[PDB]
């Protein structure tokens, strides 16, 4: 009875935001478009252009700002059950594990040691080596030890049927990764989408190259990446794009060579 | 419980779990709604999609 | 094959007392008609686990990302009905055969193979899912797949 | 299929009919659910003539029918122009239980086909269909 | 103010008015019954106002019906799509043929198909030919196809539909084909009319045999356009100009001479054409000293018109960099050499219709 | 209530004023195609009893296919001009509409209108718009087009031998057509409109040039004998450009130089074949 | 009559109550009358326009109409896509031209083509030359292209529209073209304005001819971009900046001299540039006054600017590793090895 | 209406407001029959096969 249902719309433009009668153009999904006003229980500064809101069904007045829409497939990519592998289960990778931890774990655990000296820790690690050398094992160890949000992305999961969908998933992945104070994204088998750009006359791997370009833009572009520390593992690092293999996107390159 | 559910009971898609008793759900027509999850719902069966 | 798909289920105490997990995967390779699929049928006859059979050529889809999606859903269904045995018969046929319905060429097949790599041994924890693969051309398989 | 009261299913792989086969459409074996509902069934695919999709569908259906299909009386037929183009997997013994050749009709078979098809027409008496059959060397039905 | 009161009362009377649903008359059943289809909605058996003519309600007539009873309130003229209205009411820029250099032959070919048949139809009727209705301006980028179209739209006194092919594509089912149909309906209703579709390879590309659903929709748009250019209904007094720098990818049916009768090649400027374009673009440039346009022409081999405008711009930019109020020949030399250096990054341009 | 069958149709029949002015004589050199169309469309409409008596099953539909500009749509125009039956001209892209269900609704409206006005001819130009062989089930456009194609197949299947309606489909990309449309009872007569042969080229040249004030110095055999593989539209364009060049020089008689220049301009064939290959 | 006027206004206020239905004016007829299409996909005919003067309306105008009578109540601002409105910067990044090392010629070439025409327009009108239209910045990854874009956005008061190629790649047909033309329209309405399109090769891939399949939708988006840059309507009030690593992939119609007049090459930073970059990125870092940045520059052959910054970052890593509070030259030398990412080798048998 | 007569893929009539299943309509076309209608293979017997 008391709690009325609220239809989800998207605010489009605020007219006369300065004055005391600001009108809000909302786009109610597949329903319609309306010019409404905020309810008395919502502050005018709590609604911004382009954000999802929830409005009533009678006068469509904006009742509650809403979180941005995230694809459910992207949402499930975040790890909720940590793996059963610790760093004690990886042998012969002392230096590799130390280098990985001082990038992906130490800055999150003890940031105070870095801000004091004006130090900006690396925000990207590429684990590479022959198959079975322990790249995904070390990633699972990181996910087990980490306390921040850990997201596992397999490159083959970024391949989509339609044009621009993979880039959309990458954008939403980095959008939902930015809704956390600290976050880790694991890109297992990044060579699925991280291949080098080429022009073969036809449209050879154009869409996958666009997905990789979107990932690169999210890693180091005009907008700051945020507190996201990415992590990619591949057994074919020679196929990766030079722009993806560049510091600022993959700052550390940890080699999982065969054990001595 | 039957009276509270009513009839018919529409089939939608759980788009997002905003709160313990609040969620964004999309009906079959593609329109989303910010609705309330009632107590008798098996809240551990709720996942996006 | 019994030491990998039958004994671990009927007599797990052997493996527990020995301190080893059972052999993870099994691939049956040999000339055509030698009895690989017959042995898989015999395993399916005397198994208490859910048996899922998939031909390698069935993993080649008509749309981009649908191959990896099918592999992901196959192993999700395998995880749902645990314990289960996944029989990927004629796995080499995913690569040895080219069909024009496959929008992506060899690259989409490679992406499907990478998804299969993740499913066989990847980041996600695997339940009681046993994988049996059969092929008469094991030289054409990606060596990282059968590692 | 008509004389044995076996349901005749033609599998052309066309997408237009996919909605009838199933909303999934990820595997061709999704058609089996329909075939089991109409057993005895005869699954027919004709190769018009990358690799052949009809022969791939043959391989998948035969693999299912080998020992992994519970319901019986589900037969499967291919039609193909040539037998030397078939995949080695299909030509392996035990997959195709019988291979039947359909050579172009000879003079007598052409005469029989002519008699069958001219029966639907207002024919003057005394047509020398034998002569017309002799006038069509190397003809198909 | 009395006029203020009049306007306020006018607003008050307007407030009691109610909008009427726009539909289309399908068929008059009886003297008081009609079958009408809403623009985007179901078909209804409605009535009609007694005071209405009922003779202007031919099938296909757009009508306005009451919201409640759906009774035919009024008949309206054929609707003009807002996209089509924007196409017609698009400012070219007052471009004259004197702003185009080296294309006198191409200009004459274009005005032979678009200008003379609309002013002197009997000239072509006497010989016994139907004048061409479609021309395709093709060539390397920057040769002046869009400039030629702008000059034609600015100078020729005729109805003009100016559009870019990528701007008619819409995600709704059948919307792009409907836009094409409305474009040609407006052209037919406003004869004589000229339709200029820039960058025709956006929708005029070769029809894929194994494409996606989006490709199929774009091909349906393309071959609705094909049915409009040359289909069952003959197009009269409507001319089509299509511009593209990649005519090799166009559908063979679109390139067919029944639709695109003339194929005007806006080729890269030759020595005299480069000289003409340079004189056109270096005109308003403030200079002292002798300007040897011939040297810039000799070192401008392979340039296009945009290349030569860029040469003038970079000469002025060198003048600015040296803090000068004028441009000398040395600035032009540096500019043309810099543009030639920048030309090394451009791929193949020699593309011709098949 | 039940509405009259001819009512409730968004598609209208061709009126007298909408009849094209193209005659059979206007079309040059398609005697084979003309004969096939007449025997499959215009003859069964007037001689259905003869077809029944002989034992022939008249083809329900006709698929006219060939390279673009080879006289398909013009032959449809000539059929419409020279028919005593109703003609319902439509284009495949017209059926695809925003309102879901309106496509199949107007398909069945077209077929119902043709049935109610038998004898009738249904012409669907550019049939590829609703008769492609590939459908994506997750896109609304492909789902609607699949519905339209299924309704078309059902409408053609629901026409018994008694209903005197003939269907004509025209396309220049028949390789992309769905095979289900070519099954018996839907389109049993696939008529090809190939590129004109040398005799066809001379017939087209004579028919088109008969309407133009030529000079006796012009010999059409000079351009007919050329080995260029050109269509009827190419020949029409050659004659049209000859007239264009005649008009440019303020002339009402086309000379031989005009025809030579027009042929060179229209053909504009890059060699594309290196002599060392033969 | 004043009381009657006020009561009439009160009644209008009652009828003018929110919410409005957002519609687009389709047509204006005379028998003064309007035809509108509501956002509910319904077309209505209004015998009287309503509370908006019919002269102030044109086809396609966005209006707010009565939710019940569908009578036009007010006119609304132009509608731009929420993504396009979200791709406009307002934080105005805090970079500076002094934070870019070894690109003085490139910074000058970009500023005198993007900033100078906006501020010192009189230098062009007096010269009679058209200001340069569009600036492409191409070069190897890490040369400092996006950094220069951030610096340009920093030192400019003009409207800045940050953008990347993949953002214009959309599922539905015409959505990318709509986004491109909406972004250009928004930049026009807020002129003077700069549009920065990063990773131009995402949409700028060269068009090709194929028979079976192809990416015609992204090419349609690119064609819309080409028309916006230099098309039928000459847009000379919006400055366009693009960046790319692989200029060899771009369509030649995009590299034109009317769309991208100046194509600035960003080279590998040379020895002086490498030393300058390391000095720039060591500002907020406690570095001992004995590091030889010249020696570090000599030791970093074939290093891009990103690798030079990573050298300082890894030197800080190593200084933290051994607990030192001040970075020494040895830390920089050993972090050069880390940034080099040389594969592990037992090549101690050499020499 | 008996619940055992409500088989899957059956056509049913639901009330206007409650959507209550109040009638089992005649079953729709079988999906196999629908598929083979579009496939439309020619029916045949042994009598029309020669040689
Ligand atoms: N350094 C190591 N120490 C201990 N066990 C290891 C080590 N490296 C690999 N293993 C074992 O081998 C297995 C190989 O799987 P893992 O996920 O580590 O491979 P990977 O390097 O990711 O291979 P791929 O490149 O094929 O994805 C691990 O699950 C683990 O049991
Ligand atoms: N060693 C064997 N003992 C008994 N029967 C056998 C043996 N090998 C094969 N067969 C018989 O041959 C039949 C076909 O062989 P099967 O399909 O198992 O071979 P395969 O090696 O898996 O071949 P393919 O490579 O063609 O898939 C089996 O059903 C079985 O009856
Ligand atoms: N012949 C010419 N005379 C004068 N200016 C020219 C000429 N050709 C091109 N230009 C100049 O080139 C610039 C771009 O020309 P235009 O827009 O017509 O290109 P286009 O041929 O349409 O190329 P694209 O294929 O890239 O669309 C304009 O500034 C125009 O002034
Ligand atoms: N046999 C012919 N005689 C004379 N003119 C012909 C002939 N064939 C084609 N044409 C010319 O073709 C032109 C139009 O082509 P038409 O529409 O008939 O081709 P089409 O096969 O329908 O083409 P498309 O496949 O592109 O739709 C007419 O102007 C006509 O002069
Ligand atoms: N010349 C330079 N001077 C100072 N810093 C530089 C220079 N070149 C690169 N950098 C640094 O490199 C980092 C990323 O550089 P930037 O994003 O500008 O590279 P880019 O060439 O645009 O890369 P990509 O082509 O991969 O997008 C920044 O932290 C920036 O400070
Ligand atoms: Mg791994
Ligand atoms: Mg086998
Ligand atoms: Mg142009
Ligand atoms: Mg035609
Ligand atoms: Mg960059």
């Amino acid at each position: 009875q008391s709690e009325q249902p609220l239809q989800v719309a998207r605010c489009t433009k605020i007219i006369n935001a300065d004055s005391e009668d600001p009108k809000y153009i909302i786009n109610v999904k597949q329903f319609a478009k309306f010019v409404v006003d905020l309810s008395d229980q919502v502050a005018p500064t709590d609604i911004e252009e382009g954000m999802r809101v929830g409005v009533d069904r009678n006068k469509y007045q904006i009742h509650i700002p809403l979180p941005p829409k995230i694809d459910p497939t992207v949402t499930m990519m975040q790890v909720e059950e940590k793996p059963d592998v610790t760093y004690s289960d990886v042998g012969g990778c002392k230096e590799q594990i130390e280098k990985l931890r001082e990038v992906v774990e130490t800055p999150l655990l003890h940031p105070e040691r870095f801000v004091n000296l004006g130090i900006e820790p690396p925000k990207g690690v590429l684990l590479f080596g022959p198959p079975g050398t322990g790249k995904t094992l070390c990633a699972r160890a990181v996910a087990n030890r980490t306390d921040a949000c850990f997201i596992r992305v397999i490159g083959s999961e970024l391949v989509q049927k339609y044009v621009g969908e993979g880039a959309r998933m990458v954008r939403e992945l980095f959008e939902m990764a930015r809704t956390k104070k600290a976050c880790l994204i694991f890109f297992d088998e990044i060579d699925a989408i991280g291949g080098a750009r080429f022009d073969d006359g036809a449209g050879g791997d154009n869409e996958v190259q666009r997905t990789m370009l979107e990932l690169i833009n999210q890693l180091d572009g005009f907008d700051p990446r945020g507190n996201i520390k990415v992590l990619m593992a591949t057994n074919r690092p020679d196929t990766l794009d030079p722009a993806l293999m560049r510091p600022g996107r993959l700052d550390r390159k940890i080699e999982f060579s065969l054990p001595d | 419980v039957d009276d509270l559910r009513g009839t018919p009971m529409s089939v939608g898609t759980l788009e997002e779990i905003i709160d313990d008793n609040h969620a964004i759900v999309s009906t079959s027509v593609g329109s989303e709604h910010y609705v309330s999850i009632l107590s008798f719902v098996d809240k551990d069966l709720l996942e996006p999609g | 094959i019994k030491e990998s798909v039958e004994l671990p289920l009927t007599h797990p105490e052997y493996y527990e007392e020995m301190g080893i997990k059972p052999p993870k995967g099994v691939i049956l390779y040999g000339p055509p008609g030698t009895g690989k699929t017959l042995l898989a049928k015999a395993v399916a006859n005397q198994t208490s686990a859910t048996f899922l059979r998939v031909v390698g050529s069935e993993l080649i889809q008509k749309y981009l990302g649908d191959g990896p999606k099918l592999v992901r859903e196959l192993f999700r269904v395998a995880e749902e009905h645990a314990p289960s045995i996944v029989f990927i018969d004629e796995i080499d046929a995913i690569g040895t055969k080219r069909y024009d319905s496959n929008s992506g060429g060899e690259r989409e097949i490679q992406r499907t193979m990478l998804e299969l790599l993740n499913q066989l041994d990847g980041f996600d924890s695997r339940g009681d899912v046993k994988v049996i693969m059969a092929t008469n051309r094991i030289e054409t398989l990606d060596p990282a797949l059968i590692r | 299929a008509h004389h044995t009261d076996c349901t005749f299913i033609r599998v052309s792989g066309s997408e237009l009919v996919q909605k009838f086969i199933g909303e999934g459409a990820r595997m061709v074996r999704e058609l089996f659910v329909m075939a089991r509902e109409h057993a005895p069934s005869i699954i027919f695919m004709d190769e018009i003539d990358g690799d052949s999709e009809v022969q791939r569908t043959m391989l998948e259906l035969l693999n299912q029918l080998d020992g992994f299909e519970a319901t019986k009386n589900i037969k499967v037929i291919m039609a193909t122009n040539r037998i030397d183009i078939l995949d080695s997997a299909l030509l392996r013994p035990g997959r195709i239980d019988r291979k039947i050749e359909f050579p172009p009709p000879n003079e007598e078979a052409r005469l029989d086909i002519l008699k069958i098809h001219s029966r639907k027409m207002n024919l003057t008496r005394g047509i020398n269909l034998r002569k017309i059959a002799e006038l069509m060397p190397g003809a198909s039905g | 103010l009395t006029k203020q009161y009049e306007k306020s009362e006018n607003d008050l009377k307007a407030l009691q008015s109610v909008g009427q649903i726009v539909g289309e008359v399908l068929k008059q059943l009886t003297e008081e019954k009609f079958i009408v289809k809403a623009t985007n909605g179901p078909r209804y058996v409605v009535g009609c106002r007694r005071q209405l003519d009922k003779s202007k309600l031919k099938p296909g007539t757009r009508v306005a019906l009451d919201m409640t009873t759906l009774t035919i309130m009024r008949y309206l003229p054929r609707e003009v799509d807002p996209l089509v209205y924007n196409m017609s009411h698009e400012d070219p820029g007052n471009v004259s043929y004197s702003e185009i250099g080296g294309l006198s032959e191409q200009i004459r070919e274009l005005r032979e198909v678009i200008e003379l048949p609309l002013t002197n139809p009997e000239l072509f009727q006497r010989v016994g030919i139907i004048p061409p209705k479609g021309c395709l301006l093709y060539g390397p980028p920057g040769t002046g196809k869009t400039l030629l179209a702008r000059a034609v739209a600015s100078q020729l006194d005729c109805n003009f539909l100016k559009v870019v092919s990528s701007s008619i594509v819409d995600k709704y089912i059948g919307e792009s084909a409907r836009l094409i149909r409305e474009m040609f309906n407006y052209a037919r209703d406003h004869q004589p009319c000229i339709i200029f579709m820039d960058e025709i390879d956006a929708i005029g590309g070769r029809r894929f045999s194994e494409g996606t659903s989006a490709d199929r929709e774009i091909q349906r748009t393309l071959m609705e356009l094909l049915n409009q250019m040359d289909g069952f209904d003959t197009l009269h007094r409507v001319k089509m100009i299509m511009a593209t720098n990649r005519p090799d990818t166009l559908d063979p049916a679109l390139l067919r001479p029944g639709r695109l009768d003339r194929k005007i090649h806006i080729d890269l400027p030759n020595e005299q054409a480069r000289l003409d374009i340079l004189k056109i673009h270096a005109g308003p440039i403030t200079k002292h000293g002798e300007i040897d346009y011939e040297a810039i022409v000799k070192l401008s081999d392979g340039f296009n018109g945009a290349d030569l405008r860029n040469v003038c711009t970079e000469a002025g930019m060198f003048a600015i960099r040296a803090d000068h109020d004028f441009v000398v020949q040395e600035d032009f030399m540096k500019a043309v050499r810099k543009v030639a250096d920048s030309k090394k990054l451009e791929s193949k341009l020699d593309y011709k219709p098949v | 209530d039940v509405l009259p069958p001819e009512a409730d149709s968004s598609i209208m029949m061709l009126t007298s004023d909408q009849k094209p002015d193209v005659m059979y004589a206007d079309i040059g050199g398609m005697d084979i195609q003309k004969q096939e169309v007449r025997e499959a469309v215009e003859l069964p409409l007037t001689h259905f009893e003869l077809y029944k008596q002989i034992g022939i099953d008249p083809p329900r539909g006709v698929l006219m296919y060939g390279p673009p500009g080879c006289g398909k749509t013009m032959l449809a125009k000539a059929v419409a001009h020279h028919t005593t039956a109703a003609f319902i001209r439509v284009v495949g892209s017209e059926f695809v509409q925003k309102y879901l269900g309106e496509g199949p609704r107007m398909v069945r409206d077209v077929f119902r209108l043709a049935k109610e006005n038998a004898p009738a001819i249904i012409f669907i130009d550019e049939i590829d718009a609703i008769a492609t062989k590939r459908f994506d089930a997750q896109t609304g456009a492909d789902r609607e087009v699949q519905r339209i194609l299924l309704e078309l197949l059902n409408q053609m299947d629901g026409f018994d031998q008694n209903v005197n309606v003939k269907v004509i489909m025209a396309t220049n990309r028949a390789d992309t057509l769905d095979p289900a449309l070519l099954r018996p009872g839907r389109l049993d007569r696939k008529i090809e409109f190939p590129l004109p042969d040398r005799r066809q080229k001379r017939l087209i040249f004579s028919t088109i040039t008969s309407k133009m004030n030529l000079s006796e110095e012009v010999d059409l055999e000079d351009y007919v004998a050329r080995p260029d593989k050109i269509s009827g539209a190419d020949i029409n364009s050659i004659c049209q450009e000859s007239g264009m060049l005649a008009v440019r020089e303020n002339r009402y008689i086309v000379l031989a130089k005009d025809f030579e220049k027009a042929y060179k301009t229209v053909i504009k064939k890059d060699e594309q074949e290196h002599e060392f290959y033969k | 009559m004043k009381d009657k006027i006020k009561e009439n206004s009160e009644k209008i206020k009652v009828n003018k109550t929110l919410p409005y239905l957002v519609s687009n004016v389709i047509e204006l007829l005379d028998v003064k009358c309007a035809v509108i299409k509501t956002s509910t996909r319904q077309t209505y005919f209004l015998p009287v326009i309503g509370l908006v003067d019919a002269e102030k309306l044109k086809p396609g105008d966005l209006v707010g109409v009565n939710k019940d009578s569908y009578l036009i109540l007010e006119t609304l601002p132009t509608e731009y896509d929420s993504r396009v409105k979200a791709m406009e910067v307002d934080e105005r990044p805090t970079e500076q031209y002094s934070d870019i090392g070894g690109l003085d010629k490139q910074i000058q070439e970009l500023v005198e083509a993007i900033v100078l025409p906006m501020n010192h327009k009189e230098k062009f009108e007096n010269l009679g030359i058209q200001p340069p239209k569009g600036v492409l910045m191409y070069g190897p990854p890490g040369t400092g292209k996006t950094l220069l874009a951030r610096a340009c956005a920093a030192q400019t008061k003009a409207t800045f529209l940050k953008l990347a190629g993949p953002q214009l790649v959309q599922m539905f047909i015409g959505d990318g073209a709509k986004l491109v033309r909406d972004a250009f329209a928004l930049a026009k309405e807020k002129a003077p304005s700069i549009i920065f399109i990063d990773e131009l090769d995402a949409i700028g891939t060269k068009r090709f001819d194929s028979e079976k399949a192809g990416d015609r939708e992204v090419q349609r988006t690119m064609l819309e971009l080409l028309n916006q840059l230099d098309g039928f309507q000459p847009n000379t009030q919006v400055k366009v900046i693009a960046a790319t690593n692989r200029v060899d992939i771009l369509d030649p119609a995009l590299l034109r001299s009317g769309r991208l007049d100046r194509k600035i090459e960003f080279p590998m930073p040379n020895e002086e540039a490498r030393a300058r970059i390391m000095q720039i990125h060591s500002r907020k870092m406690n570095v001992s006054p004995d590091v030889n940045y010249e020696e570090l520059a000599r030791c970093t052959d074939d290093f891009n600017g990103a690798q030079c910054k990573a050298v300082c970052v890894e030197a800080g890593m190593i200084a933290l590793r051994r607990g030192a509070t001040e970075l020494t030259h040895e830390d920089y030398m050993e972090g050069i090895l880390e940034v080099q990412a040389k594969k592990k080798a037992n090549l101690q048998y050499y020499a | 209406i008996d619940i055992n007569d409500v088989t899957p893929n059956c056509r049913v009539a639901l009330r206007n407001d409650s959507y209550t299943l109040h009638k089992i309509l005649p079953n729709k076309v079988d999906p196999l029959v629908s598929l083979m209608m579009v496939e439309k293979v020619p029916d045949s017997t042994y009598e029309m096969i020669g040689g």
